[PDB]
């Protein structure tokens, strides 16, 4: 009842959750010992945090910050700790536990002495394009963010398919544009816009043929998150993939 | 096969030379600066054998010549070409294509109205502009002396509303540029702008609307636009509709005053009316300031 | 326009509007107008000074009434000899009462009647003494208005020198805050994810009350979300504030505060009070 602490826990796509503790002197404990200080004639505390650490599990690893930290102290104040946890993939929720040291150091050097241990679990309260109808994939083997200039590049595309018939699909980017409050209309053109003629493909009307290279050029400079013109066609029962992945800026 | 006709915007800037086109476009930008950018489309053309054999296929066009591809035995590989647009004023697009013949009545009560037979010959005269300088000179590559040419007129096979803006700007509903004092200006000053709109040889089609309105947007060089509010943002008189008129080389000159940023561009945008859903033509000249 | 007090500083107001090309605006509430004035301050610290304005204005009523007027019966002077100089305040009387469609006169229409009366004006007419060399005029006028429309041109032509304009005012004293500050701080981003080239925006804003704080928003990141948890060091000068912050994360809230109106305040050292917080992430 000096410090309130609270926990907040974020997922990384990563795969690595970061989960930041924030420490903040509570406005109740300000009050109750800052008239008693200002009676004294005190306006700013001391509260001295010489000793903050986190420790893992049931045996106990010391897991460190994100960067780096001194023994800091101050008064009215609120700080926060970033580490970084490893993301899991089955339903084994990590408990952690938590420990300070606030020296509570009332002046002409007449101090306290206050520790504090918190432990708790590391919960977080709640890319592959897969197609619909059969086994067939699609993962882009090149690292999905790239930075090239206007110049020509290549991209990778892959397929993991069902083995009974892996052929019979074609690729195009289908350079036209999308047939469409004029300012939310001017919005949806500019993004149609800029989708149907920022970069081209080298070679559309593809036939396929477990890797498939595909070949662009890009023209138009800016960041293409999810570029979402090139729409791999099935042939047999006719339905189209979109591929969604895949962020290439121009700069 | 086919073929598709896209625009470019970008200046490209050099160690990109490289790239067969982009030498030739931008020798012809860098110096004679009346022939500007923004107004180039390229043209994009696939070669496709059905051989045995490797060819090598060089594109000639008026002036350009391109590179030497390798196309090796059923591929196709996309020849990008530059072209430049073709303009509706200083040509004429609205005369019959002649027929050979003068003995056929050739059924003389044709049956075709009046914008159907003018598009008609929009759709014909375009392409007859566009294979009248189109060639290619190919030659196998373990044969050496078999040399010989190509036409174009069995492949291309008629054109879309697509190809027919993009080629043709006579097809649009107004012509603009814009003029701008000092693109980098610093924050503490009101410089003037300048909208010229010039329209086309398509406003005999509505004959009766007078008036169309101009309107304007702002967008950060990123994304997502600005609401009018235009807090943080350009400080600016009067309003965004600002009406024009049919026939008419009106001069909307506004002013603009910044507040925060370097990265703006201005464009504008043409609503035919005051209400929502009259919007004809999303206008996209689309130059560039800075504010440091 | 814009006035200047007799204070009389070094107030430097470059936005000045004049519609000298344009006689035109509309004020439906559809679209929004907006006029903007690029002033400075003082040579000094001013914050309560008077400023008073100048808008010529009309309405669009007696507009189309000034153009239906003088280009729909009274055009020339061969029928403003005779036929309506003795019946003026007549005509002024009748046309009190057109109420033309102002609905459909903001698209592709201007100079158009709504569905008013137009039976009983002939009787009414026809009751006082008006000669048919000018009750032709006057009926063939609202015949041809009740199903007409002009463009904006041939507007100015009539609006030229024949309307009141009404050069009303208001008053604006320049508003200003009360606790100055001005404080600089720099951050070093811990990347997550390797860079989402973050768009940033350095504020000039102050907090005006008693026992309250300052509260800013870190800057705009646009690519891949959710990370770029940026550490930062305050050199909080020129004051001594209260910070409540340490090492953040650029992502969806954060919120850097910093308690400022508790202790170690100031005048008024500007034209308002401010806080010119520039952040500078290198």
């Amino acid at each position: 009842l000096l410090n309130m602490r609270l926990r907040n826990i974020s997922l990384k796509s990563e795969h690595c959750i970061l989960s930041s503790l924030d420490f903040q002197t509570s406005k109740a404990s300000e009050q109750l010992t800052k008239k008693f200080i200002y009676p004294q004639e005190h306006n700013s505390f001391l509260k001295l945090n010489f000793q903050e650490i986190s420790y893992k599990l049931i045996d106990g690893t010391s897991q460190i910050e994100l960067d780096p930290i001194c023994p800091l102290k101050v008064p009215l104040t609120a700080f926060s700790y970033d580490s970084i946890s490893a993301t899991f993939k089955l339903v084994l929720l990590p408990k952690s536990t938590q420990p300070h040291r606030v020296k509570i150091t009332l002046a002409y050097e007449l101090e306290l002495h206050p520790n504090l241990k918190l432990p708790v679990r590391t919960s977080w309260e709640t890319s592959l394009v897969n197609s619909k109808l059969s086994n067939v994939k699609f993962k882009f083997i090149n690292s999905n963010i790239k930075v090239i200039k206007g110049e020509k590049f290549t991209m990778r595309l892959q397929i993991i398919n069902s083995s009974s018939s892996p052929l019979d699909l074609v690729v195009y980017y289908n350079n036209t544009i999308n047939p469409i409050t004029l300012e939310n209309q001017y919005q949806l053109h500019n993004k149609y816009r800029k989708i149907a003629e920022g970069i081209i493909l080298l070679s559309n009307d593809y036939k396929i043929p477990y890797f498939a290279d595909l070949r662009f050029i890009g023209i138009m400079s800016g960041y293409y998150g999810t570029l979402s013109g090139l729409k791999v066609l099935d042939l047999n029962t006719n339905e189209l993939i979109e591929v969604g992945n895949g962020a290439s800026v121009l700069i | 096969p086919s073929m598709d006709i896209i625009p470019l915007n970008e200046l490209f800037s050099s160690q990109v030379e490289n790239v067969d086109w982009i030498e030739y476009v931008m020798s012809k930008i860098r110096a004679e600066s009346n022939l500007h950018s923004r107004d180039f489309i390229l043209l994009l053309l696939d070669f496709r054998n059905s051989w045995i054999d490797g060819i090598k296929l060089n594109v000639q066009f008026e002036d350009f010549t391109s590179n030497e591809y390798h196309v090796e035995a059923s591929h196709t590989s996309r020849i990008i070409v530059p072209i430049k647009k073709i303009d509706y004023k200083k040509y004429n697009f609205e005369n019959t294509p002649i027929p050979r013949i003068f003995p056929g009545r050739q059924f003389i009560q044709s049956g075709l109205n009046e914008e159907q037979t003018i598009e008609m010959r929009q759709k014909f005269w375009c392409r007859e502009h566009i294979i009248s300088k189109l060639k290619c000179n190919w030659k196998l590559t373990t044969d050496q002396s078999v040399t010989g040419s190509v036409d174009f007129n069995k492949f291309i096979e008629k054109f879309d509303h697509k190809m027919v803006y993009t080629i043709y700007p006579g097809r649009l509903f107004y012509g603009v540029q814009l003029l701008l004092d000092e693109p980098k200006v610093k924050v503490g000053e009101i410089i003037n702008l300048k909208i010229i709109t010039e329209p086309t040889s398509t406003c005999r089609r509505k004959q009766n609307s007078t008036v169309n309105f101009l309107d304007i947007v702002i967008f950060d060089s990123k994304t997502s636009k600005i609401l009018p509010r235009s807090n943080r943002r350009i400080l600016y008189n009067g309003s965004l509709t600002k009406p024009i008129s049919t026939t008419k080389v009106s001069e909307i000159n506004l002013e603009i005053i910044p507040i925060e940023k370097g990265r703006y561009e201005f464009s504008v945008c043409i609503s035919k009316s005051n209400n929502q859903d009259g919007i004809i033509q999303f206008d996209s000249e689309n130059v560039i300031l800075s504010v440091i | 326009e814009l006035s200047a007090p007799d204070t009389r500083n070094d107030y430097n107001i470059r936005g000045d509007y004049i519609a000298t090309t344009p006689a035109l605006i509309t004020f439906d509430g559809n679209e929004s107008f907006i006029n903007c004035y690029e002033i400075t301050a003082n040579n000094n610290f001013d914050s309560k000074d008077i400023f008073n304005l100048k808008v010529r204005y009309n309405t669009l009523k007696e507009q189309l009434d000034c153009f239906i007027t003088d280009a729909v019966l009274i055009e020339g002077d061969v029928e403003w000899f005779i036929l309506f100089e003795k019946w003026k305040t007549f005509w002024e009387l009748e046309i009190l009462k057109k109420l033309k469609y102002d609905y459909d006169a903001f698209k592709e229409n201007r100079i158009i009647r709504l569905l008013k009366t137009s039976i009983d004006l002939n009787k009414t007419k026809s009751k006082i003494r008006n000669l048919c060399i000018e009750k032709a005029v006057l009926d063939k006028i609202l015949i041809c208005l009740n199903k007409v429309s002009r463009g904006i041109a041939v507007c100015n032509t009539d609006m030229d020198e024949y309307v009141r304009n009404l050069v009303p005012k208001q008053l604006t004293v320049p508003v200003q805050l009360p606790g100055f500050e001005q404080f600089f701080h720099v951050q070093f981003e811990q990347m997550e994810t390797s860079h989402d080239a973050l768009h940033d925006t350095i504020a000039t804003i102050g907090n005006s009350l008693s026992y309250t704080v300052i509260v800013e928003n870190l800057s705009g990141q646009w690519g891949q979300d959710v990370i770029d948890d940026g550490g930062y060091i305050f050199e909080i000068l020129s004051s001594n504030e209260w910070l409540i912050h340490g090492q953040k994360r650029c992502a969806i809230k954060e919120k850097r505060k910093e308690f400022e109106v508790h202790l170690i305040p100031l005048k008024k050292g500007y034209l308002n009070f401010p806080r010119v917080e520039i952040t500078n992430i290198n």
